[PDB]
């Protein structure tokens, strides 16, 4: 209950490094930001 | 103000009313006002 | 006012229902109850045919029994109000817009 | 008549502020609860000196979504600290709307009035708060028997009078029937923006530190390469522009987003940036040999 | 001053909320207009202190 | 404090056409066509179409 | 200070009780009176339309209109504003009905023998039914006394020990804010440590108005003291005390002590600005004002100019343009050189300053360049910009017909017009009131007067009614204190010899319509 | 069990709730403010999210003798995983500044909450240090050396305010002035390079004294010190290589970069001067116009 659900989309585009294009399944397509955490090496276009 | 547009689906008897908004949802609303369901008819457009 | 407009398209009874799942295995809890069986731990939840609702923006959702009405009176494929947000009959409807049509 | 009426100056300490925050943000998408502890003085002043977040509810804020016992056990662990405040208010959330009162949080008003009648309802944003000055406002509710008889405004007399407000929406609506409206004022000491100003000693340690010169040689690169390019983009400013009326000049020869003020930025962040370095080499030549 | 004045005066319209975009089909009796917004549906309003 | 707005989060719209300079009429990918305020010091020679 | 060490001089030296009566105050008033008493010219008419738009429903709207009628029949006993606005005051409420009783002790001012009597069913003991009402005869009382009665200051001693033994009630609160301020005016310069010691338990009792009433009023009657036991008192007490509208007042009250103290105030100057409270850098702005005031000094240009820029607060900013004005009130043809800059600013206050300060400064006689620069400040789109433009205006061109200078005619109808629409926000409602009032004052014949000319120095009294006249965001009854800047403009024969006033005429090089009386602003049969 | 305490990330929470909440006890001269910090732990990164006083008692006759409620620390356990289940007891925060060996036996204490280390946050509230408002150490216990016993001791571990995200907007809001250090423009940067002189040079005055009162006054020899110091008289420039002589060509090359760039900006600044004469150029002409223009207007009033 303190962890909270999350938002599935789909990388539509690489803008930047740090700025993706995201397709959200809820509905509008987003600019977001990448996290510490998350390794830009995962990231790339068309990936869940 | 502002005042959306509705549609009168028809009355039930005890001075209440089943309207189809123009928005997806329906609703069951109260008949008010200096108009009433004697000088309403079903079929007519109605301000909510 | 307003009660958005619903409608049932699931009779799921509450002890049926399995609302409870720490002892309770999903098919039945026992029928007739859900949690009566646990007082070991204070938890209370029994309800007699909860229903599912269909919202006309296409959301279902499972909502309460009537809070103004008997849920004798509620019935499957019969329309109901249910809160802005609290999702939870207060007034049923009737049964679409039937009468009179039949009749003439 | 009767109460003064006159609706509070809420100053909110720097604590309050970041905690409020804190807790919003985790819980989003959802609603948070909360009791606000401080004291009152005058006859319109409250400090709200510290918060206390009441655990996340499952039918929501509500007028039940104070459980008793988190409540008396919570005040009773202040008291033992000597932390101990009185409520004076409360906080609620609503995570994706700015501030006003649903029906339901009013009727929480209504209930937190009768414990104290100078009550603030304050309703935080965790998400739409980028300045973090923005959608906070606190209300406070203004007698019934006042709403009636058309004695309801008297909030303008003893405050500055000057006013920060917008929407229509239901925040409107909610100020005509029941409450009333006022700006946070925050308050603080130098010591809470004393220990925000220090972010360690590697602050300062970092003036004296120095990148790769690898790195310094390429920005520097990019940035000789740029200043052509740009001054060739200056060169068609210049190709007559001598036509008339300046507005038509701007929008013909680029004089929008101008290449001779980009041509300046550019040519000031590089000199500055040389400067630095050639300055911090030369502390460090003489400072450790 | 006139440079700094302007960059926080268009920061003061991102604020404050957005705006829609309606075409008016008819004038009604109360000096109210009859819109159709045209991305959602019709809403009734009233005139401007300039219209 | 303008760079933080126009850095993320953000949600893509589509650019219409100019109805005044400092006023931009645009379709957002939520649904709803919005007019929106431009700020300055954008590529407005681009912006147009 | 002066006139009361040289009458006890004469008394003892043994001296004619004409000339000895004359230094005591009391002939001088009543010449004035009667000037107001033949020549005032009401207008009813104004009273009508300012009720009908500005409602007394509203309280803020109350407020402005209180204040500008308050003006407008000042100086004589008046049943104008009684009798027209007579629902219009039962309409009242809360702390705007306060500002209504008050607003009688502007009217009634002077009148020395009928005005105990005038206040009398409005008092205390006489009274029983709002204690707004209570709280501000004494006010009322002590506005028409100020500076005068010795006799005045007693009455609100004994009410002020009565009501300072009291502070769990908030009817014995509103009743001791009104005595405080009474008697700080009533004894104006008496420089009487008994006021000192009565008022400082009211300061004490940390209460939220009369402790702020108590501030302001002490420092009236320490008026130039620069005593160091004062100066000690009201600076750690704010320290001490954290009521915002109680520090805010013990700021403006210590401004008040160190007037004309010069660089024996810079020591204390040091101190209120490198305070972390807004309150006190504030009061530190007018400490620069009031005690440099009229005189060149390079630190006091100097550090205010610093202090407007400079500051992380937006009150210290608005407070520093007005002390500028202080500072260079005898050189006020050099203001809207250097404040152009100011209006020009980008910050609200900044320009909300800007204008109070042309206002102040200026106000002494037209200056048609300032008007030039305010023409901007009129029309800007902030609302309290608006209110201050609309305000200081009229006390630059004060008491000039509409024909003399043309630029009157535009002021007037545009205080007009801001009255008759209701799309107007109440902030530029209140300025357009209130400056309306500031115009058409004392029946017109009535101008400020920042220096008597006769000798070219500062009146003590009229500097000290700008400082609270200018300061009404944050508590909006102290604009009654511009009572103690305007002066009526006449000349009074007098006989040396029976000393009553002849009627004789002069000879006077004059246009023959050019200096008569402006016309009126009624309008609305004619639909 | 773990070691792991590398980084220690503060958020601004965490100071300004220990500058509260020692005047809220109100403790002096030099009784101290004890109370819990909570975040996560068992981890290479530590984030200390939150912190709260606890009932707590110094005693200066004796400084074996505190008092501590043991209760306390259960109940508000209970209550801190409802309001978020990512808090958990991760050590104390001691009000400082002064470090003292009866605060080992604390620290056990503590030990009985949390499986790492404990740690002890260090937050100075009497600003007494123009830097470190926040000093970190774990206790640890490990064999010293130099024919020295197993000794329990807190040993220095790196620590940084980071700031949450969600404390960000605050941190924004309430700072409101033009800091003298945020590494802005020039003119933010020359100010700051002095400053930077002087505060290491202070680091470096420490080390001289210290060193002093080992032969002198006889400190105990404390070996980590002095092989920190071997390595600083290892990574001395050393003048007269090819590498010193290489950066005197590096401070020509990036001067020579400079100087080419400050021509560009002469064109730029001779650029809006000519702009300006050729707008009083023209307005000598308008003024001019103005005087014409008069006669033409008077000349009509008596025509017509």
């Amino acid at each position: 209950l303190q962890s909270i659900g999350q938002l599935i989309g789909e990388v539509m585009k690489e803008l930047s490094e740090e700025k993706y294009i995201v397709k959200a399944s809820s509905g509008p397509r987003y600019i977001v930001g990448v996290r510490n955490s998350v390794d830009r090496s995962k990231l790339k276009k068309g990936v869940r | 103000n502002p005042l959306s547009i509705g549609t009168l689906e028809e009355i039930i008897d005890d001075d209440h009313a089943i309207v189809t908004s123009p928005t997806m949802p329906d609703y069951y609303v109260s008949i008010l006002s200096f108009v009433d369901k004697e000088l309403l008819e079903p079929g007519c457009s109605v301000l909510l | 006012h307003p009660l958005q407009v619903a409608r049932c398209t699931k009779i799921i009874k509450g002890n049926g229902e399995s609302d409870e799942t720490t002892t309770d295995n999903n098919n039945s809890g026992n029928s007739n109850s859900n949690s009566n069986q646990q007082s070991t731990d204070a938890d209370e939840d029994d309800e007699d045919a909860k229903y599912v609702i269909n919202l006309k923006q296409i959301a279902k959702f499972v909502v309460g029994l009537g809070e103004r009405v008997s849920p004798t009176d509620i019935e499957e494929g019969m329309r109901v109000g249910v809160d802005r947000s609290k999702y939870n009959i207060e007034l049923p409807l009737p049964p679409r817009i039937d009468p009179s049509v039949t009749m003439m | 008549t009767g109460r003064d009426d006159t609706k509070e100056t809420v100053y909110i300490s720097s604590i309050a502020l970041l905690k409020m925050l804190k807790h919003g943000r985790a819980g989003v998408p959802m609603e948070v609860m909360g009791l606000m502890l401080g004291e009152f003085v005058d006859d319109y002043t409250v400090n709200v000196v510290d918060v206390f977040a009441m655990p996340q509810s499952g039918t929501g804020v509500s007028v039940e979504a104070v459980d008793d016992v988190f409540q008396a056990k919570m005040m009773d662990m202040l008291k033992q600290t000597g932390r101990d405040q009185m409520v004076v208010g409360w906080y609620h959330s609503h995570p994706g709307f700015g501030c006003w009162l649903s029906s339901v949080d009013v009727n929480t008003q209504k209930s937190f009035e009768q414990l104290n009648s100078r009550a603030v309802a304050v309703v935080v944003d965790p998400i739409q708060s980028v300045k973090g000055k923005v959608v906070i406002d606190a209300f406070r509710l203004i007698d019934t028997g006042a709403l009636i008889n058309n004695l309801e405004p008297r909030q303008t007399t003893s405050n500055t009078g000057l006013l920060n407000k917008a929407n229509i929406q239901a925040l409107i609506h909610g100020l005509n029937r029941h409450y009333y409206s006022l700006n946070i004022d925050y308050h603080k000491t130098a010591k809470e923006t004393k220990m925000l100003m220090n972010l360690h000693k590697e602050q300062w340690q970092s003036g004296l530190k120095m990148y790769d010169y690898e790195e310094k040689e390429e920005s520097n690169l990019a940035a000789t390469k740029s200043m052509v390019k740009i001054a060739e983009q200056y060169s068609k400013r210049i190709e007559e522009e001598k036509e008339l009326t300046e507005e038509e000049l701007k929008t013909r020869y680029v004089g929008r987003q101008d290449p001779k003020k980009h041509l300046s930025e550019t040519a000031d962040e590089t000199l500055e940036n040389n400067i630095v370095s050639v300055l911090t080499a030369g502390v460090n030549s003489v400072a450790i040999k | 001053n006139d440079k700094v004045r302007f960059i926080k005066d268009e920061l003061r319209l991102l604020q404050e909320p957005g705006s829609y975009v309606g075409e008016v089909i008819k004038i009604v009796s109360d000096k109210k207009v009859l819109v159709k917004v045209q991305p959602e549906g019709k809403y009734i309003v009233d005139v401007a202190k300039d219209i | 404090e303008v760079k933080r707005i126009q850095s993320v989060p953000l949600v893509i719209g589509q650019f219409l056409e100019p109805i005044d300079q400092n006023t931009g009429i645009v379709s957002s990918t939520t649904g709803m066509s919005y007019v929106v305020r431009i700020l300055s010091t954008l590529d407005r020679e681009l912006l147009k179409p | 200070q002066l006139l009361e060490i040289l009458v006890t001089e004469l008394t003892a030296q043994g001296y004619d009780p004409a000339l000895l009566n004359i230094l005591s105050g009391l002939p001088t008033c009543d010449y004035y009176n009667t000037f107001l008493l033949n020549n005032k010219n009401i207008d009813i008419g104004l009273l009508n339309k300012s009720k009908s738009s500005l409602d007394g429903k509203f309280s803020l709207f109350h407020t402005a209109v209180s204040v500008a009628n308050g003006f407008m029949h000042a100086g004589t006993t008046d049943n104008s504003f009684i009798k027209a606005n007579l629902p219009w005051l039962g309409k009242a409420q809360n702390w705007a009905k306060f500002t209504a009783t008050a607003s009688l002790g502007v009217i009634h001012k002077g009148n020395l023998l009928e005005g105990k009597k005038v206040m009398a069913p409005y008092l205390p003991g006489s009274r029983a039914s709002s204690r707004f009402i209570k709280g501000g005869s004494l006010y009322g009382l002590g506005l028409i006394y100020a500076g005068f009665g010795r006799d005045t200051t007693d009455y609100l001693k004994n009410i002020i020990v009565e009501n300072s033994g009291t502070s769990g009630d908030e009817d014995v609160d509103v009743l001791l804010h009104g005595a405080s301020l009474g008697i700080g005016l009533a004894a104006m310069g008496s420089a009487n440590i008994e006021v000192y010691e009565a008022l400082k338990e009211v300061l004490y009792n940390d209460s939220a108005t009369s402790g702020e009433a108590a501030a302001l009023g002490m420092g009236l009657c320490m008026l130039g003291t620069g005593k160091p036991e004062a100066i000690h008192d009201m600076f750690t007490y704010s320290q001490e005390t954290q009521h915002g509208n109680i520090t805010r007042g013990l700021a403006v009250g210590l401004a008040l002590i160190n007037y004309g103290r010069q660089e024996l105030a810079d020591d204390l100057i040091t101190k209120m600005l490198a305070s972390d409270e807004s309150l006190l850098r504030y009061g530190g702005a007018f400490t620069i004002a009031l005690a440099y005031a009229g005189t060149g000094n390079n630190s006091a240009v100097k550090r205010l100019l610093h202090v407007a820029v400079s500051d992380s607060n937006d009150d210290v900013r608005r407070a520093a343009v007005i002390a500028l004005g202080f500072v260079l009130l005898r050189d006020y043809t050099t203001v809207p050189r250097i404040v152009q800059l100011l209006s020009k600013s980008h910050n609200a206050h900044v320009r909300c300053g800007t204008a109070f300060a042309l206002g102040i400064a200026c106000a002494g006689k037209g200056l048609q360049s300032a008007i030039d620069v305010l023409d901007p400040l009129t029309k800007d789109p902030v609302d309290f910009v608006r209110q201050a433009a609309m305000i200081a205006l009229s006390m630059i061109l004060i008491q000039q017909t509409e024909k003399l200078n043309p630029q009157v005619a535009d002021i007037n109808k545009n205080f007009l017009s801001v009255i008759t629409n209701k799309h107007q926000e109440g902030l530029a409602k209140f300025g357009a009131c209130v400056a309306q009032g500031i115009m058409n004052a004392g029946g017109r014949n009535v101008t400020i007067q920042l220096e008597n000319a006769d000798t070219g120095t500062l009146d003590t009294k009229s500097v000290v009614g700008l400082v609270m006249f200018s300061q009404f965001w944050y508590w909006f009854p102290l604009a009654h204190f511009l009572s103690l800047s305007f002066t009526p403009t006449t000349v009074i024969g007098i006989r040396g010899s029976d000393q009553a006033i002849p009627k004789f005429q002069m000879n006077c090089y004059a246009k023959e319509d050019a200096f008569s009386y402006p016309r009126m602003y009624e309008e609305a049969s004619g639909k | 069990m773990s070691l792991q305490h590398e980084k220690v990330t503060i958020a601004p929470l965490v100071l300004l709730s220990a500058l509260d909440h020692y005047e809220r006890t109100q403790t002096k001269e030099n009784k101290r403010c004890v109370g819990v910090i909570l975040g996560d732990a068992n981890s290479s990164t530590i984030r200390v999210t939150n912190s709260f006083a606890l009932p707590f008692e110094e005693d200066e006759k004796n400084s074996d003798v505190w008092f501590l409620d043991h209760n306390y620390i259960e109940n508000m356990n209970e209550m801190c995983k409802k309001i978020n289940a990512k808090e958990k007891l991760i050590g104390w925060y001691h009000s400082g500044p002064k470090l003292r060996a009866s605060d080992l036996k604390i620290n056990e204490l503590f030990k009985k909450y949390t499986q790492n280390n404990p740690l002890l946050l260090i937050v100075d509230v009497k600003q007494q240090g123009v830097g470190l408002p926040t000093d970190a150490y774990v206790a640890i216990e490990q064999v010293k050396d130099d024919g020295t016993s197993t000794e329990k001791t807190f040993l220095h571990l790196p620590c940084t305010i980071e700031a949450e995200e969600a404390e960000e907007i605050g941190v924004e809001h309430l700072l409101r002035d033009v800091r003298d250090q945020a590494a802005g423009g020039l003119s933010i940067r020359l100010t700051n390079q002095l400053k930077s002189l002087k505060g290491l040079q202070s680091k470096l005055k420490d080390v001289v004294e210290y060193l002093d009162k080992v032969i002198n006054k006889e400190l105990p020899i404390n070996h980590t010190i002095l092989g920190k110091l071997q390595d600083v008289f290892n990574l001395l420039p050393n003048l007269g290589t090819p590498d010193d002589d290489e950066i005197d060509v590096e401070n020509h090359d990036r001067i020579n970069i400079s100087n080419n760039l400050q021509k560009a900006l002469t064109v730029k600044t001779n650029d809006e001067l000519m702009v300006i004469y050729i707008s009083n150029l023209v307005r000598s002409i308008i003024a001019f116009d103005d005087l014409i223009e008069n006669k033409i207007q008077n000349k009509k009033i008596q025509e017509q």
